[PDB]
């Protein structure tokens, strides 16, 4: 029998244990599942338009605070009066402002120029960031159609054009569709066809980070397999510069002097940031690039503070500690906190005490305290995400950035503990035994304090193999306009001339799987990085040299026509067989199908010239009984290659003997049947 | 994850030897007790045998019918379980299943269809089913083994088309009769795969 | 002896309904441990079986919550809170008190439930081209009937072979073939059913 | 100081003068009383709640989306209680227009 | 232990079963936990307060 | 939830009988094997005994030293476990833990402090600890049983105040020395609860 | 025989640190089901013990994830990812192969870690009002010391010393010690330690 009570209850035990080993990893993946950040998008103060451009504004210590924008038609004269209490005046004489938020590409999306004119600059800079963060991740933005993909956008209600009551001259029905943050997450999920939760978050200076929290949750629950979190604060009006000045909180210089004694206000800046969030298991299983990992995010409120605007200390300590508890980590684990650093000599004191309480109380090494707003300015709903791009660039470059205007440490903060070192110099922050962790803090004017934990991506990417191949994979690119077609080859040429040594097959794979098929396509098969950057230098001007150019809107499925006679040369397929394994296998199969009925094996025939037969007193491929099998063999092998490279037929046309290939490749007859 | 990948199909005649190999991937092979369960056509499971875990002695226990002949062995180093089938009688024509436990059959693997018949491989003898006056059908009988696919109107009609499952006669052949139910002339083709014998028939009453 | 078990072999289920499948055991499967030693198993149509429930009530990992188990030492009950296409197949009641395990029992044949169907009885006399080889098989089609509890009699039986068929999606019915393989002389000498769709035997001959 | 989130679904509305056209007494309160961010926050401040106070905005589905967010924050455990809902009181005659 | 062949592993199975119960109830109190509508307040049209 | 609520404290002299009652709430009492584990003062656990589950046979097994005298019993109907402490000794002057398993002690209950001493109930003999030249302290010794609370400056000084744990002498009494460490006069009061004897002392070297 | 086990009796832990407590067994605790038979238990200071880990590695329900268990048949290791104040206590390594269970072993004395402290050795001669009743007790007051690995000698010998080890605190996280030398009339007519805080014996007499 079964060795009574020793081979069953021990057999039932391994399943009450392993199911438990499986029902707990479910709780740990339902609550502490580390979500990956697949890709980065940012339009930040200054010249920053891409996540790699933000690093040489952040690593060499450049402040983005330059001045108020002039593109927007701002008054700029009633904004500044000597009387500080004059209604309609602003106190800050600058700030980091976007120089490209005024412009947009209407024809690129399904957007009319009039509708795009009615679109909020936040909502027009968010669609472009979504497209960028999808194209950065190797995920075709048109491939996510009717798929679960949440959109979580942090926003600030900003006055744009005329009163909705007064309507407009051209913007009558689209003015709501711009000046409502409602569609500021639904528009993105509509143009890209995303089906997951399109949620707009509004908690002011913490929105984006609160947003990513929600996105993180939507990943740790399984509602959406992917999320696009982040936040935008683009200012089309000086309105809150006028209004933040009335409470006397803006820094006259517009600079966020975070944790500095020379601070005279919290400053202001406009920006936008976007994170492509996916759970680590899904991110690595699908092959999506993992930059860093959001492990735990907490969102809390300041409670009954000293007013709605004043921050709270205990609530900040509670949210920073809750983020660590939900991430399963502790104070020491975080190697570099990048807290709000509002910029004022009131918020910074309170928040540094909270940092010293949640972190500095129990520290093994000095926590590297930083603030992105020092380099950029207070980006509000773009703050909470901008710090996340900072840290992710910090771990993808292995350096802890400076905090500008922080040489004079604040006298109102007790730094005598030494557990917190303000990042006034670039501290080397290399990969080591400890998983490199850090934490982003954002405390909004609404009182909602939020904190996220960013660990370095587990370094399991290492282990890739190397090889070489003769397959010249096409370098395919596409844009929505002819000028954009000439600009997607110039920027790629600039990238391959400024980032040299990137192997051509990697470039072809990234250009092919990761770029949407748009209705202006340029494609060339490179042989060298000098014969490709030359084509990319002719495609930038419009000259189609060594490439193929085409406008092909409303065209997705191809027909396979089969010509009959005409290539009497027949000295072609030798190279294809000698260089393509598929042509070296399908040809063998169809020949061995032809041999039982026609003894001629196409293999000796293949290795020859066009005048080979002429030497033996015979015209180029003239013997019908010997020629028809070889066209059939080469033809079916060519069709098999074309179907092996992803091109499948829609209809089939056979001129004279292409009917046999119609029998073979379309499944009507087998290789043996059609060969016979 | 865990898999119990199987192999060991083929052709055997009454009184031959066969091997069923089960490879376990995902957990430690030594502490689970392997079992072999069989699926007789037309009904559910019947347990063939079980070997104890390596550390539990590794002794075997089969059913009285397959005692001795159906040897059960295992091994950790290459992580493989053997069912050596010996003198497969014609009652061993069944789908065998690699089970991951002597008393707790967890994964069940995939399922290997082992056939034990004395028949040969020839194409079908398609006989029509003339309607009484209705439905229109045609037979497939006198064929072996079981790859089979019978459509009506040559894959053009799919509503009302219903091909019957295989039926095993005492002489070791297989039986199918494909019929459609629609008022009317209809054409039925049968493709015998192992010998590649396609027979086509048109039916009138 | 052996704990020989019974179950509702022909329990029907319909989408959107909670179902209650049962098992009854002769002896007590409640061990001195206090744990019931019963297992619930599911075999998909034409697929490998799976372990739904062990120890009477508890899940296996990866098995959806829609199965729940309970019952006393003798009577055991699995409730499916919400039946779907994946909850169709054969349900096996397994005792773990005595293992030798000769068979898995009759098993509960679970089918998607519709109303009672109208059995279509179609007699097909064998073709004259069947009669050249010395064989003959008059075929009694039983088409679009439910449940599969109909026997076919051959009068004017014992040479009938059984062909029960697949239950579908759009119609969720059954088809039956009672194949009467026959010989030369005895052909020169009718099928009817007792399916619940009708009451009187409908007899039609070749 | 009790964990209770304020999950509120709203729609950006135009109440008074523009933010760049601040009034006589309503100068520093014109955005901190009109922005949707300070809506879930003003209750979290006046009433003393310390939890996730989020102003979600999904047009006319904002109320049930806020209910979704509060329910998913309750099932998990981040605030013991929650206030989930939506309020839209258009002040200028412009939403209809 | 002494009686039959299970007085130890039978407890390990019992606790393991109870934990699995207590960890599977955690999953259903984390994703499907009912959220009671403790109260409702409303300012809807028609003088409704 | 689950609780293992205990009772059975009191006063016993060497050679008496006592009862330890454990009430289990939350699960079925019959299939768990009760155990009694005891914590000698100054160290961790020492297992006293356990009875098997009702259906296992209810076979009791104690430690060789406590075998026989102690009687472990149980019952489902009123759901109670008894530890009959007969002939109590100086090793029974210990805390006792009702444990929810013969070989898996899960809940551990609460813990009953059973005392077995031949001493009587009198107040403390407070003796001072004159500093050498520093810290200032005073004794508590010659007291029994163990409710005790000694503060300095009569609950006014709390930093540097540290009262030592009880020490058991071979004669069955208890020992405490409370101490403060601060330069200087200090006053110490000791309250003996069972007889209500409060003694106050001021110390100089 | 019996599987007699050892452990790091005096393993220190500090807040924010991962700790690695171990157990070593003479025999092999691995079962024939490949199931290690070791149970990690936690006793809180002055509270009921609790079951942290069973079967070598797995949790008990209600025990935080901060404890993880692993190891081979002989060597077993529990890692605490996040050390807390409730984690501080006594850790018991329980074997199951053989139960009689006479004792729970020495147990791992876990304490919150600070740097090495300076042992304050204070000699208190007995008061003259102690000498009227025929008793005498000079107390060597060891104070603010860490760890509790110091023995007190009584010379000018030992053997009448009773032990009073004390509670380790929160703000200081140190130890205090009382070697109570209860004494008699005539023999009344010096204490020193070998604690790791110093090296040379510091001897002071009454």
């Amino acid at each position: 029998m079964a060795s009574t009570d020793s081979e069953k209850v021990a057999e039932y035990l391994r399943r009450a244990t392993l199911d438990l080993r499986a029902a707990r990893q479910r709780i740990r993946e339902l609550e502490g599942e580390p979500v990956a950040v697949v890709a980065m998008a940012c339009r930040l103060p200054g010249g920053v338009s891409t996540p790699e451009e933000f690093w040489e504004l952040l690593s060499e210590g450049r402040d983005a605070v330059a001045g108020l924008p002039t593109d927007r038609g701002w008054d700029l004269d009633s904004l500044f009066h000597p009387d500080p209490t004059r209604s309609g005046t602003a106190h800050q004489r600058g700030g980091g402002f976007l120089t490209e938020a005024t412009a947009f590409d209407p024809a690129f999306f399904g957007m009319s120029p009039r509708e795009a004119l009615a679109v909020d600059p936040q909502q027009r800079l968010m669609l472009e960031l979504s497209w960028e963060v999808l194209e950065r991740a190797g995920i075709p933005p048109t491939s996510l159609q009717a798929s679960p993909t949440g959109v979580f956008v942090g926003l600030i209600p900003q006055e744009y054009g005329p009163r909705l009551a007064e309507g407009g001259e051209g913007v009558e029905g689209y003015l709501m569709t711009g000046t409502t943050t409602s569609v500021a997450s639904g528009r993105i999920a509509y143009t890209l066809g995303l089906e997951g939760p399109a949620i707009s978050v509004d908690t002011a200076c913490s929105s984006s980070l609160v947003a990513v929290h929600l996105a993180c949750q939507s990943l740790r629950r399984g509602e959406s397999s992917l999320a696009m979190a982040g936040g935008v604060t683009v200012m089309p009006t000086p309105g809150m510069l006028v209004d933040f000045s009335r409470m006397n909180s803006l820094a006259p210089d517009g600079r966020c002097k975070a944790f500095s004694a020379g601070a005279n206000g919290f400053g202001m800046a406009e920006g936008a940031g976007m994170l492509l969030l996916e759970r680590l298991s899904d991110a690595r299983r699908n092959g999506h690039p993992v930059l860093a990992v959001l492990r735990g995010t907490a969102v809390n409120s300041d409670g009954a503070s000293n007013g709605l605007s004043a921050p709270n200390g205990r609530a900040q300590v509670r949210v920073i500690q809750q983020a660590l508890a939900e991430s399963g980590l502790g104070p020491a684990d975080i190697d570099a906190v990048e807290a709000h650093g509002t910029g004022t000599r009131l918020g910074d004191p309170i928040e540094a005490r909270a940092l010293f309480e949640a972190y500095g109380r129990d520290r093994e090494q000095p926590l590297h305290l930083g603030s992105v707003k020092s380099n950029l300015g207070h980006t509000q709903a773009a703050a909470g995400v901008a710090g996340v791009i900072k840290m992710v660039l910090a771990m993808r470059a292995g350096t802890l950035p400076r905090t500008l205007h922080a040489s004079e440490r604040s006298k109102e903060i007790d730094w005598s503990s030494g557990a917190i070192s303000l990042l006034d110099e670039p501290e080397p922050w290399p990969a080591g035994a400890r998983p490199r962790r850090a934490g982003v803090s954002s405390f909004g004017i609404s009182g909602t304090n939020a904190h996220a934990i960013i660990e370095e991506a587990p370094q399991v990417v290492e282990g890739e193999r190397v090889e070489a191949g003769d397959v010249v994979a096409p370098w395919v690119l596409s844009a929505s306009s002819a000028e954009g077609l000439r600009a997607q080859a110039a920027r790629l040429a600039a990238h391959l001339r400024e980032h040299p040594g990137q192997d051509p097959r990697d470039i072809a794979y990234s250009l092919a799987t990761g770029r949407a098929a748009l209705p202006h396509r340029a494609a060339f098969a490179p042989v060298d990085e000098s014969a490709a950057l030359r084509v990319l230098d002719g495609l930038a001007t419009g000259n189609a040299d060594g490439a193929a150019v085409g406008t092909s809107r409303a065209q997705q499925r191809a027909v396979f026509v089969f010509p009959g006679q005409g290539w009497q040369w027949a000295g072609m397929a030798v190279d294809l067989l000698d260089t393509s394994p598929v042509f070296a296998a399908a040809l063998r199969e169809c020949a061995d199908a032809l041999e039982p009925h026609l003894d001629f094996e196409v293999i000796p025939f293949l290795r020859a010239e066009a005048a080979r037969r002429e030497q033996d007193a015979a015209l180029s491929t003239e013997r019908v009984d010997v020629v028809q099998p070889v066209m059939f063999a080469v033809m079916v092998s060519l069709a098999s290659m074309w179907r092996a490279h992803g091109v499948e037929p829609a209809a089939v046309i056979g001129h004279s003997q292409g009917e046999i290939a119609a029998a073979c490749v379309a499944g009507a007859l087998s290789l043996d049947d059609a060969a016979r | 994850e865990v898999q119990l990948v199987q192999s060991g199909g083929g052709l055997v005649q009454p009184g031959r030897s066969l091997r069923l190999s089960c490879t376990a991937s995902g957990f430690t092979f030594g502490d689970y007790a392997m079992s072999w369960v069989r699926q007789a056509p037309g009904k559910g499971l019947e347990w063939v045998g079980f070997i104890r875990s390596k550390a539990y002695g590794g002794t075997t226990e089969y059913a009285a019918s397959v005692k001795g002949r159906f040897t059960i062995s295992r091994d950790d180093s290459k992580s493989i379980a053997y069912l050596q089938m010996n003198s497969l009688k014609t009652e061993d024509t069944a789908v065998y299943y690699c089970t991951r436990g002597g008393t707790l059959f967890d994964y069940w693997g995939q399922g290997t269809l082992v056939t034990v018949s004395s028949a040969s491989t020839k194409g079908p003898s398609v006989f029509p089913l003339a309607p009484s006056s209705a439905a229109l059908g045609c037979l497939v009988k006198d064929y072996f083994p079981e790859p089979v696919t019978v459509s009506w109107n040559s894959g053009a009609l799919t509503s009302g088309v219903h091909t019957f499952p295989a039926v095993l006669q005492s002489s070791g052949l297989y039986s199918l009769s494909s019929v459609v139910t629609v008022p009317s002339t209809y054409i039925c083709n049968v493709n015998h795969k192992p010998s590649n014998t396609k027979v086509d028939k048109k039916v009138e009453p | 002896d052996v704990v020989m078990t019974q179950s509702p072999l022909s329990l029907p289920v319909t989408p959107g309904e909670p179902a209650s499948i049962s098992c009854r055991s002769s002896q007590s499967l409640l061990h001195s441990n206090g744990y019931n030693y019963l297992d619930w198993y599911l075999q998909k149509p034409g697929q490998s079986p799976q372990l739904l429930i062990y120890l009477g009530s508890n899940r296996a990992s990866g098995v959806p919550d829609r199965f729940s188990g309970s019952g006393s030492g003798t009577d055991f009950t699995l409730k499916i809170s919400r039946v779907e296409a994946e909850d169709v197949g054969v349900y096996y009641c397994m005792q773990s008190l005595q293992t030798p395990r000769l068979t898995f029992g009759p098993g509960t044949k679970v089918d998607i439930k519709r109303t009672v169907a109208a059995p279509s009885v179609f007699i097909f006399p064998p073709s004259d081209e069947q009669l050249k080889s010395g064989t003959a098989s008059v075929v009694c089609l039983l088409n679009n009937f439910y449940p599969r509890g109909a026997k076919v009699q051959w009068k004017v039986s014992g040479n009938s072979q059984e062909s029960v068929t697949e239950q579908d999606s759009k119609d969720s019915t059954y088809s039956l073939s009672s194949t009467l393989t026959l010989s030369k002389a005895d052909y020169e000498k009718a099928c009817e059913v007792t399916h619940q769709g009708l009451s009187s035997p409908v007899t039609k001959s070749f």
